[PDB]
């Protein structure tokens, strides 16, 4: 098993700046790692996904051109960096890894360790 | 060409930095379900039976009997199908619940108008064919099954297992189903309806598929989905299906539900799964993201089951390189042709399981290939653009 | 180059005049099937067996007994084979008119030599074996099928049910087939011959699956497929297929037809449908073409599925750009390989039509995922000769 | 380039000589099955179970009922495994065998704590749940399996069927498991336990499945992979699998083995076929070459099924051009990404084998559709390497 | 549902010309449309095929450099222009439709909608 | 069917040179040729394949550069030519042939045509 950490949430008024991570121990040469988020009243939705061993990105059109993800196998962490946060980002991030490659980069069954979850909140 | 923030892959050259590109790919949203434009779209089975369910229709409802039109691309939205009131049936003993579903498969249904048997003449004559004001006809009263004649014996002795065949009594080239069952009630009921108190068991072939069945006499379930009338009893209800030109055998006892009129369907209608009711119009139906109108040749996002004007899932956001003959190349590989995947249309999800995976099995893989193929299309075009 | 009558499409460039072209599709015209080319073709089960069909064979007709070659690329002809008489038999009850079909996919078959049931000696003896003129052997006499042994008791009384298990009697690593049915006749005679007047029930176990069955007693169809003879009553005949050290059980009332000698069969036979008889040879074996001779690697019309030296289907008239360039990848356009499709040997049409209607839509899937890709690399290779 | 020992295929102009290659391909060789890294790996069910096996826990052994961990890939060595001893049981006569490959394939497989029946109050009352000392619990005395009560009725006399009903015990979406059976002895025996000396008929019902069986009075066959004590009777085991909310019907007589704590499993475990005991680690667990750790992205021999961080099958030894654009397209050609192959989990060896043929088939087109599309990739890379 | 009826037919003498059309109404932008003709004895045989959104066109061999087909959505018709007949193309030629890509160009089973038939004989 | 015949075996020095012979009667256009080869106490392996009628060679990692694999309709036969042997090449090797391309060049199950087997030995 893995263990999934997410640290570096809080409240950030809109137009400012926010960086996340994400603590993974035990990912082979293989893995996938995601992040997610669901706002109150609605599932959870695909914002990045970069890959363990090449670094390939996969950023969704609704967060693309602001949000960035990579990853640091020396120190076994994962970051999400935000830019230019609007009031619609207020959500609850999870961080999401699967061991190889499976049918898709997108939806939650193709991945399998999933992490507790931190708060964003964005008001003026 | 130059320093700009538009980037592109290429087949051999990986990436490279260009001056523009044209979005292929889009992620669509959840939303209803719309009638599929240039087709007509089955929902309910029945749409001007009022007061009805699919189970209803299919079993024979006494007071929604009517033509079922005829359509090429149906919709399912209940995988498990209940009846809107009549007589009790232990509907979870048998498979009789993926009638409505094997019906929805095919493109012309229809009930037939002559009995396959006549009642009156069956073995373990003289029959008197009982009836229950549990779900009435036109005018207030007693009324049964369009498909069904409870045969209740004149004379009440216990009887060895008899045999009845049911022949071929629709056009060639036309499945005939079969519905059949029998009733069971109490110790001292049975005793004065039957003459016996003992459980009867059934049994039925077609095609080699054999089923067997013994009745319950004593403590029923509570009734479920029927008309509240407080009754003792409680049916039992099964199906069989005969090809072209094949007939059926039936053994029973005391107690059965003889077969009036059946029905016979052909064609193949494309079956995919949503939800009801259906709101406006959509080039696409998409098993999960509803009712979509095609804006642009690819999509991203959960592969599912589509019919109709669909785009083709890809997993990643392709661009377009850009900046006459970016122009040539877009409209070929807009122009690419893949058919389209749904369900089996014979396979029930209660009884075909293993079947049903190998489809979603085979479903993923082609979505792979396809996605493969796709990109490599796009590494090929937009290499060619940048040369 | 310049301006000519004749068109080619190509994967970046899309529509371009060329002053010639190379076709490289076909579209072949339906003709009977021939002999495969190389390989031995299997077209009736025993082609020295005179006056019977591979029902007569399957079930032991006494005067048609052979040795069966061993064939890799076998022929199916009848969907629903018929007997061409013997005592007759009640068909459509069960799943044996599939048997021959199902030998059909083995490559080696062949009939054990001795009995894998001493007749005398099971369980409700003393029994005396009887037999019936109505298909007789060598000499003319009473006879029956080889692979069954109608036992009629020489005490008659009525017996409760009773078991008995068939052992592995062939070579480990073959299939074993046991063949075993049941004998009923009108009330009186049943009466005189069994000593009860009720109807028997029988069952069978074999790998998990189970099958049930009950005799009729009174009016039975009419006779078909037999040799004329008026006979009261007739017989239900089933097989079961035992794997690699299995046994099966077999429970039984009066009027048993025990197994005697069975069908253990190896190997894996191609099997593709079509029509009698073989005239002349044909490289290729198309399902509905035909006997083709393979003359262009690629060919336009109705796809289906073909074994041997076949084409592959495309679905347009593809076109090879012209005018030792074009000679050289000519040949690698004709030498890519693709593995042939074939039904699958032991789904049979009658009992299993959900596993065939998923292999029908894999087959349209490859075709084609098979045709794009061919489609690819034409436009590939002559865009390569244009450039 | 120049004249040089090493060739390389171009997708336009064939064979050209290069000065150099960098392979590509390489074939294994078998070896040992290792733990597969990163993922732990299910090998026996209960490893923590001593002097037991996989039917041993499935049955629910006295002395060997332990907590099974959970598991996202698992190995299944045994197509027939067998029990350590405890009361003998006709394993061929029914599809017992297969249950713990079938508990194999759930993710999470854990044992109810209540009884989903109170066996004292089951019709037919009043119940003595007997017991036997073939296999022993904790302290030395009679047991018997946890998933059954051995009930012998107080009242002697022979009943009429009767029927239960098995209602959903556990949290939903979780498929239940009810494993249940009957117990038969020879005449003189079951005269005194149960007060008749007649056959006895049992049936089940679950989702439109049935099956029925027959017991045997007489001649048993010599007691098999049991504790070795003298008993002249053996029992008849099975099992029903009830899916979300569906409850299962059960008829029966004489001699009854209801059931007490069922499986209920949820989830989906990678399932493929190896052998015991695993030795080490390893990157990728092939179906035919053992534990392999990938060092290439593509490999040529037999192909089979694998799972973890696997290369790709190819038919031909593949090669790449050499002598930064060789080391830009080693990358991408070495990051093709492709969904691996396994079983269908749910297909059973011994009862479904048509599907399986049909899985096989659809596995080897796969790889042949997969193998050239990667030739053509490589094609078009060393293409453009050597222009 | 869509309706299909086929005028233009009748007698020509051989070497002529002669022109068949189709009137398609419901069509939407994802159709397809072929003509197909059925000499006396036989069964139909494949002849032209049309894409009624891009137009690109798909001749059976035995027709080629003497037929043509086009389709004109403006007026909602579709042609079939024959050049230089021949004794052998005496048939009754059919219009049909379907509303998607189905499995293949080629055969009845792909194609749904069926016009009523017109007849065309060639004789001297 | 077809028959296979295998010539030339012997005993040889490691350092020398050997070919074998295979004759095949009844291969057409489509066929594929194969040797294999079994050491005592193992299963046999793949060696080297053609193409009856291209000509396209395969040939396993352990005997490239050194084996080479040729074919002559005219005299329908196949030859397998060895150079520089080493003892750990001692075993008894098999002509196979099957009449259509199957799933893959390597393994037994493809190919059908078996041919009785010739004895190699290698000592100094
Ligand atoms: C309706 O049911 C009543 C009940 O007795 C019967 O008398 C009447 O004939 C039925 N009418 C029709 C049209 O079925
Ligand atoms: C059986 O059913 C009848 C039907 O009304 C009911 O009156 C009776 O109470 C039930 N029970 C018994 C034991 O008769
Ligand atoms: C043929 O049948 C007759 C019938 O009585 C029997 O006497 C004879 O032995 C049989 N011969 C063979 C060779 O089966
Ligand atoms: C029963 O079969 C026998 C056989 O010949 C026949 O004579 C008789 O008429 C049949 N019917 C009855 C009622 O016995
Ligand atoms: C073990 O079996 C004996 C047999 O009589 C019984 O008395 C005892 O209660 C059982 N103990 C447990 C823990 O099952
Ligand atoms: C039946 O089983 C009992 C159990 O011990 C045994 O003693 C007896 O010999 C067996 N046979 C008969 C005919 O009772």
């Amino acid at each position: 098993d893995v263990q999934l950490v997410e640290s570096g949430g809080g409240l950030v008024q809109p137009g400012g700046s926010l960086r996340l991570s994400c603590a993974a121990s035990g990912l082979v040469d293989s893995a996938n790692v995601a992040w997610f988020r669901q706002a109150p009243g609605k599932e959870r939705e695909f914002v990045a996904a970069v890959k363990w061993r090449s670094g390939s990105t996969i950023y969704a059109d609704s967060v693309e051109g602001r949000f960035t993800i990579s990853r640091d196998n020396a120190k076994s962490t994962v970051y999400l960096q935000m830019n230019s946060l609007r009031p619609e980002d207020t959500a609850v991030y999870y961080c999401a890894a699967n061991q190889w490659y499976s049918g898709g980069y997108y939806g939650e069954k193709n991945y399998d360790y999933w992490g507790q979850g931190t708060l964003v909140t964005v008001s003026s | 060409s130059s320093n700009s923030p538009h980037v592109v892959k290429t087949a051999t050259q990986g990436e490279v930095n260009v001056t523009g590109v044209i979005p292929l790919t889009t992620t669509p949203t959840k939303s209803h379900f719309a009638n599929l434009k240039g087709t007509e779209t089955r929902g309910k089975l029945c749409p001007k039976c009022l007061n009805c369910t699919d189970l209803d229709v299919a079993l024979g409802r006494p007071k929604c009997t009517g033509k079922i039109p005829s359509a090429r691309v149906s919709i399912l939205h209940e995988v498990r199908p209940v009846t809107s009131g009549c007589f009790p049936i232990m509907h979870d003993r048998t498979k009789i619940r993926q009638l409505p579903n094997l019906l929805r498969g095919y493109e012309h249904v229809r009930l037939s108008t002559h009995n396959v048997i006549n009642a009156e003449d069956a073995p373990g004559r003289p029959y008197e064919i009982g009836t229950s004001g549990s779900c009435p006809n036109i005018t207030n009263g007693n009324g049964f099954f369009a498909t069904m004649a409870w045969a209740v014996p004149k004379n009440k002795t216990a009887t060895n297992p008899l045999t009845i065949e049911v022949p071929y009594i629709c056009t060639e080239g036309e499945d005939q189903i079969t519905v059949w069952g029998f009733h069971s009630d109490n110790e001292t009921q049975m005793a004065k309806l039957y003459g016996d108190s003992k459980p009867q068991k059934f049994t039925s072939s077609a095609n080699g598929v054999t089923t067997h069945y013994v009745s319950q006499i004593g403590g029923f379930p509570n009734q479920t989905e029927d008309g509240g009338l407080p009754q003792s009893g409680r049916i039992v209800v099964d199906y069989m299906v005969q090809k072209s030109g094949k007939t059926g055998t039936i053994t029973y006892q005391r107690g059965i539900l003889l077969p009036q009129k059946v029905w016979c369907a052909s064609g193949r209608s494309k079956v995919i799964k949503g939800s009801l009711p259906l709101i406006g119009e959509a080039d696409c139906l998409h098993e999960k993201y509803g009712g979509l109108n095609k804006s642009k040749p690819y999509y991203t996002g959960e592969h599912a089951k589509a019919i109709g004007n669909c785009p083709i899932w890809v997993k990643t956001p392709l661009k377009l390189a850009n900046g006459n003959k970016i122009t040539k190349n877009l409209n070929s590989l807009s122009e690419l042709e893949v058919k389209n995947l749904q369900r089996l249309s014979g396979a029930m999800d209660e009884l075909h399981n293993e079947i049903l995976e190998l489809d979603e099995k085979v479903d993923d893989l082609r979505a792979d290939t396809i996605s493969s193929q796709i990109e490599l299309a796009v590494l090929l075009s937009n290499e060619g653009i940048i040369n």
